[PDB]
């Protein structure tokens, strides 16, 4: 049945190129294989048999739904049949008609994954009821190396899509509200978070913040005929810190994103203190390293199908913290960092970015309070370092990249380009600097690069404007003893204004007349270096080069073929 | 790239027993290229589009120049010729007013081309029509099909 | 493509109005005749027997740094 | 292995910048010392240099020039014109006591003797001279560093780049036992360094890894007399013993040494091999030109 499944889904696809039920509708079918697919990829009770014994039939006969197959049974199809039923504890007559459809374990697989697409796509109370039995059916289930491989491609499979499913029944609203302490604790038992975490996000944010459900009154004087409201105070209070909390990291930041929307929800300090129902209990989750979880989520970030949707909630999540949470980053940076901060918080910013929801948080975010925000983080070299990371994350939305390279704009570049002239003079009159400032210059340069790159505009006026003096100043880095990290920053800085070629071309050739040098850099390259992490910028940076039109001048001044020597 | 090599040049007799020397290899290969053309009965889609529109290509423009070759072997020749066949005698090219879909005939076109000149060559005209004689239907099959 | 990598430079659009924008045109390594017209006319403003002589030089040399030399 | 009777104790052998096919050879050991350019290949005696003064040094100077230190630690090179098939005699240095090995840094001809004079690029004069007595390793780790080897074996990183006249670091095995003969340095990366010791062992550096003996060995029979290593493999390399002898080591390969070359003759000259020998402690006369 694993075809008719696929044919079923190629159905639902023209369904939703033209947005209409027709194709489902137009092919009944739906309405035929409808508790397949509530049973998903669970085979519950026709796993392997002895009562089912294939080669014990003296005739070799085989009966299914309706017809039966004697004649066909022959010794060969019946290894084939048992070599399934061995291989993944499955009904041998089961076994039978996934091998006459169709291998027969392919189109086992196929019919799994038909039947799960489909369900995905439609995303996109048996069936609720049916997901922990797929959970713990797929955990009973875990060239012989490469089919194994194979197999493992499919758990992951398994474990990438019937996350969509979850995701979508929280979208819909059929798994709310009660259903949030069972996610929870079950993400407590258990990168698969990932999905996890997309899932809980959106519900803190939207569905545990006003919708709720008017039901689950598991207490008598807790709440009555609407549990909305009391729900959300239910799981207020159920939310604390325990001996055990500081080992699930991911129940903290789960239960810190919480606090989070649950400030914006609370109408007024009515019922509430602030200052024992907020704020102890997400500085509790603080020191309990909730930050820090995120900050692995981005750089755990990694493309997936309804991954552009997961960044676009870490998005919203990240709107969220800065807006209903000032006082927690001014608590944190501006009062017990500096005693013992603004540099941790833009960090994290950065990672977010990174991780269109983010793009409109960035558009968002393109006044005058940030502009003061900004200037304190000039102030002191430490929160200066903080704001670079923080402008590229507004920098990574493509939308936002330019949105936030405009919020950051509204000067504050050229004073940069000052500084790093200014800084490399003072390099030159003394990596020749401390550690903590040397990181904040990588960070000002990555910064740089990530918001030329994303913005066209942004990238032209840091190519060519007099103040900046960005070229020249990349140059002076260069020549004078440097890190890598900076070293490669300079190349992704030279990047905008490739993109923007005689130009840079000439500027190359001045280098080269400033190429026994560069021989000398190779030679220094070959005796190192830093695991080759300084090589591929250079390598890209050459490439960009070559892609622009090549210029006849350039390389005149040595003889024949300047250009073929690089 | 085997279409680039093995239209450049006569195919040699020991380039197969080199490809054979796995013995083993050569079979999963041609299974797996059966298993390829059957796969039918959105990236996913796009690239079986893309690779049909490239691998039917590279049979095709080996396929001109002469046989025996690489393509007879993988064949079945001394199976992926019956794939072509069971492709063939289950295509539907019409979804029922949404007109007939113009990639669907001409995969159709790029698998009875292989077939065509498997019929007109002296080597391959014998064991072909016999094949196509036998069951699975092929002269029924595609008169089963074929729209008007 | 010619044409259009001549508008190309054309669009730079560096100041206005000058010779070193000029100079910045012949980074390309093509000059136009008019301005040749341009520097002689300049030099107008022995002396043809110079301009002779100097339009000689500077035909010798179209090496990046020479068109310069030649031009002053 | 197509060998070849020059009928003259062979002391050195390049394969000449120009594969392994212009071959030259410098034979010392004889009443007017001598060295073939162009030989053999096919008699092609071309430049069988008549030549006062033995090959200490031997460098080609260019793909048409060739470099050379003659025996009292004096200097000798010409210009290799084979088009017209005579020369011009470049470099000609009195007293430069015969020097010990040849090292090269491109293109000041370092050196050490058995005291340096740092000639170089069309430095006739005799410019860097860090008269320091040495009690034969000779290379450039970096530009302009080197480390002298004494006959203890005792290698010493010192420079002609700075001033001063010390070394600035020493490389040394627990017993000093063996001496001065041959070092290994890696072209896989100029701070990467082996040695070979003259029971048959390895003396195998590590210059960032601390400093200590990483892989002896016991391998040969006989002096460290110098290995064969591909010129763009590496690790690709084979060991040899001072009777002439030949164990390939197949270290590109895990140790793979047997008995390797046309053996069992008098020793071998000097070491260039590229697509050839691995001249011996004692260079006698012997050839073979199949190197791939």
């Amino acid at each position: 049945l694993w075809g008719p499944y696929r044919e079923i889904w190629q159905t639902v696809l023209s369904a939703l190129i033209k947005r209409q039920p027709e194709a489902v509708h137009s092919l009944i079918v739906l309405k035929k294989y409808k508790p397949d697919f509530i049973s998903l990829f669970k085979n519950p009770p026709k796993s392997a048999q002895q009562h089912e014994r294939v080669q014990k039939a003296s005739t070799e006969g085989i009966p299914i739904k309706g017809t039966q197959r004697t004649r066909i049974l022959e010794e060969q199809l019946i290894k084939e049949a048992f070599i399934l039923s061995d291989l993944y504890n499955i009904g041998e007559i089961a076994a039978v008609e996934l091998l006459l459809i169709g291998v027969a374990i392919l189109l086992y697989w196929d019919g799994k994954s038909c039947m799960a697409e489909s369900l995905l796509h439609l995303i996109q109370q048996g069936l609720t009821n049916k997901i922990l039995t797929l959970i713990s059916q797929i955990d009973v289930n875990n060239g012989n190396k490469k089919h194994r491989k194979e197999v493992s491609d499919l758990i992951k499979e398994c474990q990438q899509s019937l996350a969509h499913s979850l995701y979508s029944w929280s979208c819909q609203t059929p798994l709310n509200r009660e259903d949030t302490l069972l996610l929870i604790g079950y993400l407590e038992k258990v990168k698969v978070n990932l999905t996890l975490l997309m899932s809980l996000l959106y519900c803190l944010d939207v569905g545990f913040l006003e919708q709720g459900t008017d039901d689950r009154e598991e207490l008598m004087k807790q709440a009555s005929m609407f549990m909305d409201r009391q729900y959300i105070a239910a799981i207020h209070n159920r939310l604390q810190n325990t001996q055990p909390w500081k080992s699930p990291g991911m129940q903290a930041t789960v239960r810190l994103a919480w606090a989070l929307a649950l400030r914006g929800i609370s109408q007024f300090s009515e019922v509430l203190e602030f200052s024992e129902a907020d704020e102890p209990m997400a500085e509790i989750a603080i020191g309990g390293n909730v930050f820090l979880f995120l900050t692995e989520a981005v750089v755990g970030s990694e493309s997936f199908c309804t991954d552009e949707f997961f960044i676009r909630r870490i998005h919203k999540l990240v709107t969220d913290f800065p807006t209903l949470m000032p006082m927690k980053v001014k608590q944190l940076r501006n009062r017990a960092e500096e005693d013992a901060l603004r540099r941790d918080l833009e960090h994290l910013l950065l990672l977010i970015g990174e991780l269109l929801e983010l793009a409109l948080e960035y558009w968002c975010p393109t006044l005058l309070s940030k502009f003061v925000r900004q200037m304190s983080d000039l102030l002191p070299a430490t929160l200066y370092l903080p704001y670079l990371k923080m402008l590229r994350g507004l920098a990574s939305g493509p939308q936002c990249a330019h949105y936030c390279f405009s919020l950051l704009k509204a000067v504050s570049w050229d004073h940069f380009f000052h500084s790093l002239m200014l800084y490399h003079e003072h390099l030159r009159r003394d990596r020749g600097i401390t550690q903590r400032e040397l990181d904040g210059l990588i960070a000002c340069l990555q910064l740089t690069c990530t918001i030329i790159d994303w913005s066209e505009s942004a990238r032209l006026a840091l190519c060519e404007h007099a103040q900046w003096m960005p070229v020249v100043v990349i140059l002076g880095l260069l020549q004078c003893s440097i890190p890598p990290l900076l070293k490669a920053e300079l190349l992704k800085t030279l990047a905008a204004f490739g993109k923007s070629a005689a130009s840079l071309w000439q500027s190359l050739e001045y280098t080269q007349i400033l190429g026994v040098g560069i021989e000398v850099e190779l030679n220094e390259i070959e005796s190192r270096c830093e695991e080759y992490p300084l090589t591929r910028a250079f390598c890209q940076l050459i490439s960009t080069l070559v892609e622009s039109s090549f210029p006849t001048n350039l390389g005149a001044g040595l003889r024949a073929p300047g250009f073929e020597p690089y | 790239i085997l279409c680039s090599i093995s239209c450049n040049s006569k195919i040699q007799e020991k380039i197969v027993g080199d490809f054979t020397q796995d013995q083993n290899v050569s079979q999963k290969l041609m299974v797996g290229f059966v298993s390829c053309l059957d796969s039918e009965e959105v990236k996913q889609t796009n690239i079986r589009y893309m690779t049909k529109i490239h691998i039917l290509n590279l049979l095709i423009t080996s396929l001109e120049m002469k046989a025996p070759n690489l393509a007879m072997f993988l064949l079945g020749y001394e199976t992926c010729l019956h794939s072509i066949l069971d492709i063939l005698r289950k295509g539907t090219d019409v979804r029922a007013g949404p007109v007939a879909v113009w990639d669907t005939p001409h995969l159709a076109e790029l698998c009875y081309q292989v077939i065509y000149q498997l019929c007109a060559c002296a080597d391959t005209s014998g064991p072909t029509m016999r094949y196509l004689r036998t069951s699975q239907d092929f002269l029924f099959s595609q008169l089963q099909h074929l729209p008007f | 493509f010619s044409s259009f990598p001549s508008s190309m430079d054309p669009y730079p659009d560096v100041r206005s109005p000058r010779l070193f924008p000029s100079s910045h045109a012949k980074r390309t390594s093509s000059m136009g005749l008019l301005q040749s017209k341009f520097a002689s006319p300049s030099i107008s403003r022995a002396q043809g027997s110079h301009s002779p002589r100097i339009l000689p030089v500077t035909p010798w040399s179209v090496p990046a740094p020479l068109a310069p030399t030649f031009v002053i | 292995f197509a060998a070849k009777f020059v009928s003259h104790k062979i002391s050195r052998t390049r394969w000449r910048p120009v594969q392994p096919d212009v071959f030259a050879t410098g034979s010392w050991d004889n009443e007017e010392n001598k060295v073939c350019v162009w030989a053999t290949s096919d008699p092609k005696q071309l430049c069988d240099i008549k030549h006062p003064g033995d090959v200490m040094d031997m460098q080609f100077l260019d793909k048409e020039r060739i470099v050379t230190g003659s025996s009292t630690g004096t200097v000798t090179i010409f210009r290799h014109h084979e088009n017209n098939q005579t020369l011009s005699v470049n470099q000609r240095w009195e007293q430069a006591a015969p020097c010990t090995a040849i090292v090269c840094s491109s293109p000041e001809i370092v050196s050490v003797g058995e005291r340096i004079n740092c000639f170089r690029a069309e430095s006739r004069d005799v410019l860097r001279t860090i008269d320091d007595a040495d009690s034969h390793g000779v290379t450039f780790l970096r530009t302009t560093e080197i480390l002298t080897v004494n006959s203890v074996g005792q290698l010493k990183l010192w420079d002609l780049r700075k001033q001063g006249n010390d070394p600035t670091q020493i490389f040394s095995v627990t017993g000093e036992r063996v001496p001065l003969h041959c070092v290994d340095r890696h072209p896989n990366q100029q701070h990467v360094v082996a040695t070979g010791g003259q029971d048959g062992m390895l003396c195998i550096w590590d210059v960032r890894h601390g400093k200590m003996p990483m892989s002896l060995l016991n391998a040969h029979e006989a002096e460290m007399w110098e290995v064969h290593f591909h010129p763009s493999n590496p690790d690709h390399l084979f060991t040899c013993s001072e009777d002439g002898s030949l164990w390939h080591w197949d270290a590109s390969a895990q140790l793979e040494i047997t008995n390797l070359l046309p053996s069992s003759t008098l020793s071998v000259n000097s070491l260039d091999v590229l697509g050839l020998v691995c001249g011996t402690d004692a260079e006698a006369i012997y050839v073979t030109r199949r190197l791939f």
